[PDB]
């Protein structure tokens, strides 16, 4: 199943131009450059994230820019304050295509625990997000994984080749969520270490 | 009434000299306790007694005196433990009078507290075990107080 904007639609995808259109993919799900964007606690995990013990750069995922112009990933990691949600509104419009968003913590998710008269309730009241990831802060390693969900979900989308040629709309395949994925593996969950030992 | 000993047997039976003694003259009908009566046994009777024969209207007498049965049934036993004869000297000093709606928990409470003064000794002998109120947890450290 796909959704398309410019409507739940099915998949569009010659034989030739499929694997063209792979290797597209490919590349980008391979070379995903993130924005360095520092708002709260969750991107101080994400930089952890970065660092020598984790080495997010295996996944061809370090190379951190200052400029939102040659960013290809804008991971929203930290509280959505009222200050700063037109900031971060222009930097994602400053974004250019293809753009992915990751809300990486409770804040960015939802607001978190700041139900609060200074702060927006989550990231996307104004900006479409892509992948969420729930914890406060999540650890580095989930997000490697969000990072990996966000591979999974280029690797099966499709977009226009050129803007002369073809059609310009925007695919999405809407995916299995991970939590009916997982229900299988995480119900038969029977014992586990208690909690006196290390 | 309170239990009184060999040595107050030479005062008179009037009201002023055994309440001065720490006992009451009540009905003047004395009764004597030879050395082959256990002293824990014979108020663990007197508590079964005066316990069963609450009348059940306030709270002192009706749910202190059953804890000092269980606690004497425990030390008749030789399954004591610390604080017991504790409780027992705190449930004497509260269930005195004015704490409780009738004359009849201080009168229970009499021949345990002076039981405890005089036989101290036999009360002692029953606690044998140490205190233990719970059970181990899996998985939950207890908090342990010093
Ligand atoms: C927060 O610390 C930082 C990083 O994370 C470790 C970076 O990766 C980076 C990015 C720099 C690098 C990965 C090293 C330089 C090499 C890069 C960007 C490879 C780019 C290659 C091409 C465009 C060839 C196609 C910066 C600037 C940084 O400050
Ligand atoms: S979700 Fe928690 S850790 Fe992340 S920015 Fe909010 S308060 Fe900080
Ligand atoms: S002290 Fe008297 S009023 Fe209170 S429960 Fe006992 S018998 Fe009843």
């Amino acid at each position: 199943d796909y959704t398309l904007t410019r409507e739940i639609v099915t998949d569009p995808l010659n034989v030739f131009m499929g694997k063209l259109n792979d290797m597209v993919n490919w590349g980008r799900k391979n070379s995903i450059w993130p924005y360095n964007f520092g708002l709260s606690c969750c991107y101080v995990e994400m930089v952890t994230s970065f660092t020598a013990v984790h080495d997010v750069a295996r996944f061809g995922a370090e190379v951190l820019r200052a400029s939102p112009r040659q960013a290809d990933l804008m991971v929203v990691a930290g509280t959505c304050f009222t200050k700063m949600a037109p900031v971060i509104q222009r930097l994602y419009d400053q974004m250019l295509e293809p753009k992915w968003v990751i809300s990486m913590g409770a804040c960015a998710n939802s607001g978190g625990m700041y139900d609060i008269y200074s702060v927006v309730q989550g990231v996307d009241k104004f900006i479409p997000v892509d992948v969420y990831i729930p914890g406060c802060p999540p650890r580095p390693e989930a997000y490697m994984q969000a990072l990996m969900l966000l591979q999974e979900s280029i690797g099966k989308e499709r977009r226009p080749l050129s803007w002369v040629v073809g059609d310009q709309g925007v695919y999405r395949a809407n995916m299995q969520s991970e939590r009916e994925r997982k229900r299988g593996e995480r119900i038969a969950v029977t014992n586990l270490r208690t909690p006196d030992e290390i | 009434t309170d239990f009184l000993t060999e040595a107050h047997l030479d005062l008179p039976m009037e009201f002023e000299s055994i309440g001065k003694a720490g006992s009451r003259l009540g009905t003047a009908l004395a009764m004597a306790v030879d050395h082959e009566i256990n002293m824990v046994s014979l108020v663990r009777n007197l508590e079964e007694f005066f316990a069963r024969e609450s009348c059940g209207w306030c709270t002192p007498c009706r749910d202190g005196l059953p804890w000092s049965v269980k606690i004497l049934r425990a030390l008749e036993r030789g399954e004591g433990q610390p604080g017991d004869i504790e409780t027992l000297e705190q449930l004497c000093r509260f269930l005195g009078p004015g704490k409780t709606f009738c004359a009849h928990a201080p009168g229970a409470v009499e021949p345990l507290q002076s039981a405890i003064k005089y036989f101290r000794e036999e009360f002692e002998a029953g606690i044998k075990q140490p205190f233990s109120n719970t059970h181990l947890i899996n998985g939950i450290q207890p908090n342990l107080l010093k």
